[PDB]
């Protein structure tokens, strides 16, 4: 629970990262 | 940069969506927040996966046909017809 939200999703990651 | 900003926005708002409010039922939650409790790799894998017509994939159908007109492009550019 706690740690799967504190797992940010793929949105909150700098976008460079996501590429 | 264009594909993974569009995807990432709604990536965005689709959370938005899911955690407005199930007061109707609660119990589908875990399916539904499933995504966005997998780790990133996994979640550009899913989000990925609307090659031939599994369609299990989130991925909104614009978004779907602007990564299929660019594969298409640099298959051409590769040169397999």
């Amino acid at each position: 629970v706690v740690a799967c939200f504190r797992m940010a999703p793929l949105y909150n990651l700098p976008r460079h990262r996501a590429v | 940069d264009d594909f993974v900003a569009k995807l990432q926005d709604n990536q965005r708002f689709r959370y938005n969506e899911v955690m407005q409010a199930l007061n109707m039922s609660a119990a589908l939650t875990a399916r539904k927040t499933k995504e966005f409790r997998s780790p990133p790799q996994e979640q550009i894998n899913m989000l990925l996966n609307f090659k031939d017509d599994k369609s299990e994939c989130p991925c909104p159908e614009e978004i779907r046909d602007q990564l299929l007109d660019f594969h298409e492009d640099l298959m051409t550019h590769c040169g397999i017809e």
